[PDB]
């Protein structure tokens, strides 16, 4: 890619995946459910 | 052939058709959500979030007076060891439906912090993103209803999607209600 | 609200539920937002945002 | 067709039994002897878990499946997140817990800290820990209530056999970089 | 030849190191649990052992070995005797303890008995439990102190395996006859 | 399973097992776990015959609920032959009993 | 109920009678089984039997 | 089959349909049918 300017000398800068961790979770999480539905405002 | 049915008065009723314009905002306001994020320290799990530069987002691809079934407001979001990355608000407006849908990315917390205690000069691309969807189905207005009737229909609509929307986040903030959810369970009351 | 990550806390999921209401409050805003003197819902056929 | 039998019956029941998965995975013993240790080892050093019991990572609630995982990050200073995972495969009467945690390079993870420099550093192994039931076979004449009988007793073969392999001095070698074992006298 | 190392060192300690072996397997959990429900689940009869703890049949004090077995023999009322082995394989830093345990056909033993009749059976199967630990690639800095804690680690590892799989309601399936994994809602 | 006890398990040459428990234990039905289909099973044993199981299934789907009850006899001719003439024997089921009942 | 043995005198036939009779009532019971206070027959989509 | 011990020597475990009688009785039984149907229940 483009160059800059590191303390090594001028050097090329890059884009890696490289320590990032994507992984998720999954979904296996319960949630509250409502009694009963307000409708007040309408 | 005689035939059995059963009847109610009336006549099955004349549509007007979807053909009224509609109002479209200058700027979509976030302030709840940004005003939180500011709470929460845009932190929480291993999501980290970006600061905006606008709690209200102008428009991006709207020309004022230019009619437009789709249009998108959007700010842009930075932060230390982050890659700028833009956070969007939707509109479609088309048939009658009308449709808002805002999108806000996150980044690995984990990477930015390691790269922030090493003092190192990376910038992270986000991880992911969190999406809200809101839709009226405003379509099949009768034709005797004018256009003051057209009005109250209006604010109808909006104490419908304001129920809508407390009745989504309605609940105990003691317990678990939408993330990562699997199924509902109501309390034994 | 689908895929959240690894390291997220059992606590901060609650963080979480709550930054998805606040968005869910927000695009009901977005959604209705507009004066009363002026058609902005029902029978839409598309947006015409003001010149001023 | 229905037949007497004469001596042993060998007919073995299906393996097609739905059994129980935990909705998370605790690993108590072992983070608690990490903290322990303050996570370092001679030139292992480990990372810190976010939580000492795992989430599931790709298991959903009344969904079955013959393989889950659950997993957490482990993080640490000058280290980049490592996950930790442990590993649940349920087929054919078999099923099959594994355990496997990451460590890093100490002597690279203190000189960096000792220079004051930019860098951080990626894991550099792994220590893994297997432990597998063969429960296929049940005969035919077993019923539910029997099965449960047959399921206790497994898992208590399964805590004798943790005990033995684990059985021994802590004055003393017994499990790692292992090159033979050797009985003592008397 | 001596270099400087920038980065990750990764050389590992050859598996070289001798480790403790028991003078005997004791299984006194599964063997209890055995007495409890008076040796027959469903149509599995089991043995009676000679004893709970079991004394190596070709392991000698002070001679390296990398294969060794405990065994005891099962007797019973109808039964031919029948060997219940602990095997122990120690090589290349891996370390597995097995355990293998017969039954016999419950039907065909009280048949017999019911029939006042000279027959006697035979084994039908057995039902096994593996445990394994993977402690190879020390790392070249470990000292011998910090193997020990490298030994406890792993141990305690294993405990967290063996509860992980027995973990559940005893109300329900959870080992035997396995087919799938589930888990519950809520 | 009490009536079964009144008439000492035979009726004709049909004989029957004696249960395991007059309550069937569920064999794939996890607690908390939605099922479309799920059956309680009990073992039958009895002397010179081979065990077998009695079955009670539930099929639950689409607003219509199901339950089935199957029985298995045995050959009262070969048991008894069996066990007179002293022989080790064990003797498989010959047939079964089915009661249906559904709610829609 | 169909299918007696060869063998099956007419009066054990009357005793098969009242087997098929109870295995009626207690396939009943089963159906119905359950507290009031839950959900049990109508709009079935599925079962769910609880932990405790 | 499997091997077990008889008095004459170690023997083969066997299965046989021998001396087992699946003949069944034909449906030919008239059966008592109800004058009237009691619901009372419901």
């Amino acid at each position: 890619g483009q160059l800059y300017m590191g303390q090594q000398g001028p050097v090329q800068s890059s884009r890696t995946t490289f320590g990032v961790n994507p992984d998720r979770q999954a979904n296996a999480r319960p949630v509250y459910l409502a009694p009963a539905a307000p409708m007040e405002n309408t | 052939p005689v035939q059995s049915s059963r009847t109610t008065f009336g006549v099955n009723p004349d549509r007007q058709a979807n053909a009224r314009p509609v109002y479209l905002a200058p700027a979509a306001p976030m302030e709840n959500t940004y005003t939180y994020l500011g709470s929460i320290q845009f932190a929480a799990g291993r999501h980290i979030f970006g600061e905006p530069a606008s709690n209200v987002l102008p428009p991006q691809n709207i020309v004022p007076g230019v009619p437009t079934k789709h249009g998108e407001y959007v700010t842009t979001n930075t932060g230390d060891r982050l890659m700028a990355s833009s956070t969007t608000v939707t509109r479609d407006v088309s048939n009658g439906r009308t449709k808002v849908s805002i999108d806000i990315p996150y980044y690995d917390r984990n990477a930015v912090e390691t790269l922030k205690a090493s003092a190192i000069p990376g910038a992270v691309a986000p991880v992911g993103s969190f999406k809200v969807n809101v839709e009226v189905l405003g379509g099949g207005v009768l034709t005797g209803t004018d256009a003051n009737a057209q009005f109250a229909l209006d604010e109808l609509l909006s104490n419908m999607l304001m129920d809508a929307a407390r009745i989504a986040q309605d609940g105990p903030k003691n317990t678990a209600r939408l993330v990562a959810a699997s199924h509902g369970v109501m309390p034994q009351a």
